[PDB]
């Protein structure tokens, strides 16, 4: 027996059942002439990639030979019978069926009625033509239909029950989300935004720091062979109920939770350990394609991922199923905030940074997805972009992904709505607090900076590779009243400020301080310059300190590579400038991946007790990989690709892997070089046979036992085949 | 440009209540979604609908109409399990044995309208003989008060009065639900109200009689003219007819100083209208004895001071 | 019992707007939690409070006051970093050398009072010889416009205007920061209109000037007893405030028939009140001399024919 | 507290000495001095983390800080405070604190709504090692210590640990009636031995079901000091997926189609209510929050539902977190009776809004009697406020897949109802079917009885009796059929909790209308 449920949960699309080819009704006689009833001899789906069914559904890009359609929109089929159909005497229907335990009221068995006209928002089939033994149907799917791979059957009614086609895997039909249909929850009313956020398979990821925005390409590859089946396999491995897969909210809520692997469940093992033993370094990946195919073929979590890798893989998943989606990068992200709008820096009494207590960190950048959908679970006006951070953070439900949180809710501070909105709001709206940890054990708030967190938010522009600033979609203009209204609304609904910043005020001295760090190529000396300026008729003495730290891009420090102290006297109304040289030999032995440096300048004014404090980051520039092509750029012709890399260091690089990728031009490929001498160059050459026309991109990356996070790309026009 | 909409029984997106001063007034061709609370619905019978900003303000207009309730039906039945009905949907009801509906049939259909059901659901007992009603301002053709199935009664109204069909003399037929038209005499019935623009009214019906109070309203950025309450006497509507306007500059009732009186209370005091104040016994007037309404403000009144 | 609280710049628990006819009116000593929108606060400086139903209605009233904004001052500085200030919260500002505050100090602390700052924050200049400020609707007692420190000047307002200290004649002294009080001519302000149940009035202020006019409104199925409009004067509000009650309980004013007068003119008439119509000298009545306000209707008025 | 304590995270707490203790702040007042000794009145924050704290005393010097060594005799448990006006779990009545926190013996209600049964349950939240086991449940949840100060998150995370998916949870759920290699869910007397078995074996305990999960979770909440109770809902529409419709399928002749009828209504179901304020929601949603530790498909996946505000559920205000549409649908679903025609069309024949969540009960304050709390979850049925709540729930993502808009009352004016007499296990008993004709028409009726043995979840195992009646109702009359059910029909076949379910369905021959009724009973 089994008392929990009357039938087992229908939660795997890979699972099947055997529908009867005959169902008997009543006491059926001996030797009935069933050949008087219709029998199906063939079914045509018009499934060729150049034909109206895939062209009008915008599903002709997928490298898959089966029928693929988008829900809520009509498509043609033809059925060929044993004799002409005779509406006076013939009842029949198409059936679409999904999973092992399909039920009609659960939406997983779908009988499609023959009708005179297709009703708006209903499953139905219209006979558009009859000729001899063949009936041509226009079939419409419901705009709320389940997304997945349906089996198809044709069933004929008789006075003796149902006659049905046998299992024919040629007819299995993928039904996807439909951004083009006005009734779909994912509907997007703009053509160029559908072209970008659904049909583009090459992304751009923005990294570095806000004064020196670096960029790289990423192959989303959602049309590559076996990626759509892998997105169905991800939902089957989640054990997601098939009746729930009609909802873009739940597909986003569940699919994001599958990306980060806790245990042996999920697509990617997270690591930030800089060593990456027994796996692939997170900075080595060129795209989602080889991660998803490694997951599908090994059935085990891929090693390893980090925030933009999770965002890339989740973006492929969303675009593959047809939910419009994009990556966004936030600069200076207050991650692991626990809904606190405060990040603390601790200072010694003399104004030096207390490194012992300063354990909060601000990520130089952080990546998450936005998915486009209506929100019928929320009040009116919270539809459109939903933020989904697939990176785990401590959350209302332990350590997990955040969202879908409505971006429109976040901007206005309406964090009372689901899911996880206080935690996403705090990524972009937190403040820095500088605290003197006095020797008596008391904490005094010396200074506050509300401007530092979320200084810019960016995404790839529509139809090009430049950055698009979207900061204004997440928050109002800084220091204006609407930022205060959004903050106060967030504080009504469970955003937090642990320390009351009421015992803090403008400086008594009216001294300004600021500093500049020049950008540099890796392995070069560079200048850092500090300025102090007096807006008063007083004379001040200042002791100031520079602390320079090597950090991971998460802002977690590894070593203080330089420390300096300056004593400054400012005359009335005057200014002074201190120039500091940072030398390659101070940092070069010690750099982490992404080559990120972080500087604190702090000072205490002796005559007024005021504390001055500022912090800035740099990312060292590393030369790009060079890609070149030779021979004719024509679909189906052989093309020769050369990837070249020159060692930028003063050391021998070892166990160097070079990777190459480019959706529709080449599958993921990789090459191993045992060593690369200090000033030396390597070349790798492949012959590749492109299978997609128009503008395409080759993408490359490099990694080793020391240097990694190095990239290159080439735009290739590919001509159509003869 | 379009101002902040005042959605009675409904809402726009919740952030617009906080960020009003940032978002409004709003530029032309902006679209703004709104929704009605439970128990209410938009003009189209939706729960949620879009308005668009235009040079004339919002269009379509953000109003939410209350759902009509199932009747406490006397001597009858209904087809439905439903408690509440959409605006301009309809409902079917019928009779107990020996009874006839408000419309005189065995069954009747009623539409949900802005002020309630199109006719009140009710079943009258069904019988054979009709009685001629009391005929205020008229006389019957016969001494007989009782009439059988398909008998007729003829009647004549007083000097300048008219019958229920608007003739001077009329005849009507007895049926088992009552008269085909009821015998009655009146003055000429109060006019079918002239439909205003940028405003609306309650007690909405096709024709009116002595009494039958109607209340008018303007919509946002417009202000009413005439009284809000109007009622016809048998000689016609009073006050004459109201109008809507987004520039009304009419005053409140005239200010009255202590120990004073005024010559007549008007139904209106528009821009440029005047009132004359007279002090009461043993008092004399300080300031101008006349006061004026301008821009919807009264000129500050005189004082009455002891002789 | 207490009707539906119209919370101003705020809300009650949001199911009460849908379930209004179930919950209201509430019994005395029942308590209800309400809250302000962002940018507003209750009078205690709290974002949320309990009101209580009483014989006085909802007490304290569900009113949310606007936060004071950071002032636009020059020749000085503000110590506080924040943009918006709670009601009853206070803020510090100070002068550059050679300037003095609105209070004449080196530094001044101001409170965001029950509405607005306790003084306008500004850092002015040491007035070696103060300058007499502009005085609309008043006169200084001398032709002089500049005066030395420890000199004095006296001024008087026009008819219907009052000095900055509320007298009609007032004197001020020149000091190293300006005048000991600032000369101005001003008018008396009408008291705050309290929040009503079941409705609202649109022009909202802490107090109103002479010639300010307020329009009242009700939510559906409630009606405004009394005037549509009310006006402020230096003697105060003229009418009592109107109320959103049930039913109508109010009739529009009758006509005065030709050749006639009435026993009591009124601003408004209510159910059960009589208007009694009397013919002029050498005229004689027909129809009832009495008419009464009944269900919003009147009985038809009389005629006054020549004697 | 914990291995990596930080002051700004609230897990290191220096207590300042003060002349007076402020409201809402950590501090200590020197109330007395006596030779070598000082007596402190210490106060903790009303937002403090809940757990077991290490204590130290630290003395400052010009040269450094001098501190007491590790002394396990001074470790201090800090718990939630229903007696403190500033605590998020404050309960404003002492009898309600005494019941919902300090009572260690519960009553659980089961059976069926016409024959309600009671059993006691030892919560035992005070017993040796149960407090340490509640801390161990949060440590096995890997819950961040800075999150343990929040009663919403402690309820949200603690409830997810009660039912084990793979390892890592307190109880393995089973309804298989066999219970091999474990303890039957219907054997347990209380939470105490389940929790200590989990704490000692360090692996999920075999086996649980809804009242066992609710019993264990009620101990967990009461042990940490959150006020809590079990509630039983009769006829619960569990696994609803936020649809307000349960489907029964009928054959054309009016018999029940047992092949298609796979929705099942639980004779009863148990969940917890926890008491707290909701600062994550707008005003008006504090007090009792429904938490169900029994997993179903919700918006996150196959998980526990809630805390959903019961005050939100009553008003259909299901846009608020957590899982409120799924909790609303358990108490507010309809039955729909559908003819599955031989031509493969579906026709709605009849609807019943009255059956689901007919009564909701909990133990009364100061005694073992039931308290009806149905009116705390939904408005009086057939009134406007039920419709206002339903419409509000349909605005915020509850669902009705089938439009009953075309359904009308039976114009036949026939009506039908049946009764089962209460019985002892192994006795014969009588079922009586009644028909009434309120019309001057004569009718003929074919009616079917289907009698089924079921789990209390409504899942059937076998049809132990089936019978047909042909009946005449002469104009404006009435007729009654009777059935004797014997012990030899059911006794060889009963499941745990001894539950039976009867369908009576009939088609009126002349009007084609269907009459359908169903009733459980428990021996």
């Amino acid at each position: 027996f089994g008392g929990r449920r009357a039938v087992p949960p229908n939660n795997s699309n890979a699972a099947e059942d055997d529908l009867p080819t005959v169902e008997l009704q009543g006491v059926v006689p001996r030797g009935v002439n069933l050949q008087e009833f219709l029998n199906v001899t063939s079914v045509h789906l018009f499934k060729e990639r150049w034909d109206t069914n895939k062209v009008d559904h915008h599903t002709d890009k997928y490298e898959n030979n089966k029928l693929i359609v988008r829900r809520g929109q009509s498509f043609y089929v033809q059925i060929d019978f044993s004799r002409p159909y005779d509406p006076r005497r013939d009842l029949f229907r198409v059936e679409y069926v999904i999973g092992r335990y399909p039920q009609e009221n659960k939406g997983t068995y779908i009988p499609v009625p023959i009708v005179s006209e297709l009703q708006s928002g209903k499953w139905g089939a219209k006979i558009v033509m009859r000729e001899d033994r063949s009936v041509r149907l226009s079939i419409q799917s419901s705009p709320k239909c389940i997304v997945g791979k349906f089996r198809m059957y044709v069933a004929v009614w008789t006075p003796y029950g149902v006659l049905r086609t046998s299992r024919n895997p040629e007819t299995d039909t993928y039904i996807l989300f439909n951004p083009w249909c006005e009734d779909d929850a994912v509907y997007l009313d703009n053509e160029k935004e559908r072209e970008e956020y659904v049909l583009n398979d090459i992304g751009v990821i923005f990294y570095g720091e806000v004064n020196d925005i670096k960029t790289r390409s990423w192959s989303y590859g959602q049309f590559e062979d076996g990626i759509l089946d892998t997105c169905l396999y991800v939902m089957d491995r989640a054990q997601m109920d098939l009746s729930g897969r009609g909802n873009p909210i739940k597909v986003s809520r569940v699919g994001s939770a599958m990306v980060n692997a806790k245990d042996d469940e999920g697509v990617l093992v997270g690591s930030w350990d800089n060593i990456y033993a027994y796996g692939v370094p997170p900075s080595a990946w060129t795209g989602s394609v080889d991660i998803l195919l490694e997951y599908r073929s090994s059935e085990n979590p891929v090693r390893y991922g980090q925030c933009w890798v999770f965002a890339g893989v989740f973006n492929t998943f969303l675009r593959c199923l047809g939910i419009p989606a994009r990556i966004v990068t936030n600069y200076f992200s207050a991650h692991d905030n626990d809904a606190n709008l405060q990040m603390d820096i601790f200072l010694e009494e003399d104004g030096n940074v207390n490194s012992k207590l300063t354990k909060d960190s601000v990520w130089n950048y952080h990546c998450w997805n936005e998915a486009w959908m209506t929100r019928p679970d929320l009040p009116v006006g919270f539809g459109g972009w939903q933020a989904v951070d697939s990176t785990p953070q401590e959350n209302s439900d332990g350590m997990y992904r955040c969202g879908p949180a409505s971006v429109q809710a976040i901007k206005h501070g309406h964090v009372c709505f689901q899911f996880d909105a206080p935690f996403v709001f705090a990524e972009v709206n937190s403040d820095l607090i500088y605290i003197t940890a006095k020797k008596d054990g008391t904490h005094v708030v010396e200074n506050v900076d509300a401007t530092h967190i979320g200084k810019l938010i960016v995404t790839k522009q529509i139809g090009g590779d430049g950055m698009m600033d979207i900061t204004d979609t997440y928050k109002f203009q800084e220091g204006q009243e609407e930022e205060r209204l959004a903050l106060e609304t967030a504080l009504m609904y469970g955003a937090k400020k642990p320390l009351n910043t009421e015992g803090v005020m403008k400086s008594r001295s009216n001294v300004d301080m600021d500093f500049e760090v020049e950008n540099a190529v890796l392995g070069k000396d560079f200048k850092l310059s500090i300025t102090f300026r007096n807006n008063s008729h007083n004379r001040y003495t200042i002791t100031a300190y520079l602390s320079a730290n090597i950090t991971f891009y998460t802002g977690v420090p590894k070593a203080e590579f330089k420390k300096e102290t300056f004593d400054v006297t400012l005359e009335p109304l005057s200014f002074k400038k201190e120039a500091v040289l940072i030398q390659a030999g101070e940092y070069m032995g010690q750099l982490l991946e992404q080559a990120s440096l972080h500087f604190f300048v702090t000072a205490r004014i002796n005559e007024t007790r005021d504390v001055l404090a500022k912090q800035k980051s740099t990312v060292l520039t590393i030369p790009e990989i060079i890609i070149k092509v030779r021979g004719t750029q024509v679909v189906g012709s052989d093309m020769t690709v050369t990837v070249e890399f020159t060692n930028p260091l003063k050391e021998t690089l070892r166990n160097v892997w070079v990777h190459l990728d480019g959706p529709g031009v080449t599958r993921p490929m990789k090459k191993m070089f045992r060593e690369i001498r200090p000033n030396s160059t390597v070349q790798w050459e492949e012959v590749c046979r492109p299978w997609v026309s128009g503008h395409r991109k080759l993408i490359a990356s490099m990694s080793s036992d020391s240097l990694r996070h190095v990239y290159g790309e080439l735009d290739v026009q590919i001509q159509r085949r003869p | 440009p379009c101002g902040f909409p005042h959605v009675e029984n409904g809402r726009i997106a919740q952030y617009y209540y906080t960020f009003k001063s940032f978002y409004f007034p709003m530029s032309i061709d902006k679209k703004l979604s709104f929704f009605c609370l439970a128990g209410y619905t938009t003009e189209s019978g939706r729960q949620e609908e879009q308005t668009t900003c235009t040079t004339e303000g919002w269009s379509p207009e953000p109003r939410c109409f209350k759902k009509c309730t199932k009747p406490d039906l006397s001597n009858g039945y209904i087809s439905d399990v439903k408690l509440l009905y959409k605006i301009q949907e309809n409902m079917r009801y019928g009779c107990a044995s020996g009874y006839k509906t408000t419309g005189g049939k065995d069954e009747e259909v009623v539409q949900c309208l802005s002020d309630g059901w199109s006719s009140q659901p009710t079943c009258r007992k069904e019988h054979e003989t009709c009685l001629a009603p009391e005929l205020y301002n008229g006389n019957y053709s016969t001494t007989q008060k009782t009439f059988k199935v398909k008998d007729k009664v003829q009647y004549e109204c007083a000097t300048g009065y008219y019958t229920a069909g608007g003739k001077k003399t009329e005849e009507v037929e007895c049926l088992t639900y009552g008269w085909s038209l009821t015998p009655k005499c009146t003055k000429l019935k109060c006019s079918s109200l002239r439909l205003i623009e940028n405003g609306y009214f309650h007690p909405v019906k096709q024709t009116y009689e002595e009494g039958d109070v109607v209340q008018f309203f303007c919509h946002e950025n417009y202000y009413l003219s005439g009284s809000d309450l109007i009622q016809c006497y048998n000689f016609g509507w009073y006050p004459e007819s109201p109008v809507c306007e987004g520039r009304r500059n009419r005053c409140p009732p005239p200010p009255l100083p202590i120990n004073s009186k005024i010559q007549t209370h008007s139904t209106t005091y528009r821009h440029g209208e005047i009132v004359h104040i007279e002090c009461e016994l043993n008092f004399e007037i300080h300031g101008s004895a006349e006061i004026r309404c301008e821009d919807g403000k009264w000129t500050e009144p005189p004082k009455c001071i002891e002789g």
